[PDB]
């Protein structure tokens, strides 16, 4: 049925974020309220070309702009950082509710030094208007044609001729 | 009553009849070929609507 062909191996070398979940999911509020830009066109991008491979140009960008995000509470309060991750580890369920005063140091470190607010219950869960560049698919789909729909019954109905017509029956 | 009276009487019979002849040939004629290539007003059998199907954006961005 043809070509499945895929982007080559040049392209599929990111500087992969090399943390684990723990701080991967301390931060998270923050991250996600920083690094939105790359993140709401790419995902956008996920849903829109309904292909993996069209969105590589922005799957690289999401991870690039981690790092800067990442390196940025290295040169801050990372060791608060670095508590906080060392305690979300130890429950098995990654919880927050139990790790709250090392909450709330991330919190007022990186309040004051870089200004990232706590994201409000509810603010990440909101549909947002991204701006884009690229035009939407014409067919997300590559649906092909469409067949030609019989065409529609109408006109005045007209009696019956002759009545039944069916064997000698008559009227 | 006079000859001329069944003479009219049965020519109107015969085309009331010839009429339906053709018509019955007609039919024999329709509803086979409506059966074959199927774009006809009737013999469309049932299929599901495109109507009732989830068209806002899924939990997997892949659809």
């Amino acid at each position: 049925p043809g070509i499945v062909e895929l982007p080559t191996l040049e392209d599929l070398k990111v500087q992969e974020v090399k943390v684990s979940s723990s701080v991967l999911k301390a931060a998270a509020h923050h991250y996600g309220a920083q690094c939105d830009k790359p993140n709401k066109e790419f995902m956008l991008c996920r849903w829109e070309e309904k292909d993996p491979r069209r969105c590589l140009e922005e799957g690289k960008l999401v991870n690039q702009c981690a790092l800067d995000f990442f390196r940025q509470i290295k040169r801050h309060c990372a060791e608060p950082f670095t508590e906080y991750w060392t305690c979300i580890d130890y429950s098995g369920l990654q919880l927050f509710r139990h790790c709250r005063k090392q909450q709330a140091k991330f919190d007022e470190c990186v309040l004051d030094k870089l200004g990232w607010v706590r994201p409000d219950l509810g603010e990440l869960s909101k549909v947002t208007k991204v701006k884009t560049d690229r035009p939407l698919p014409e067919n997300p789909y590559h649906s092909r044609a469409r067949p030609e729909p019989n065409p529609e019954a109408e006109g005045d109905l007209k009696p019956a001729k002759h009545g039944s017509r069916l064997f000698f029956w008559t009227m | 009553d006079g000859p001329e009276k069944n003479y009219e009487k049965t020519m109107a019979i015969l085309q009331i009849e010839a009429e339906k002849a053709e018509l019955r040939l007609k039919e024999l004629e329709v509803r086979r070929l409506m059966r074959a290539r199927g774009d006809g007003p009737w013999y469309q059998y049932p299929t599901i609507d495109k109507a009732l199907i989830d068209h806002s954006p899924k939990t997997t961005p892949d659809n």
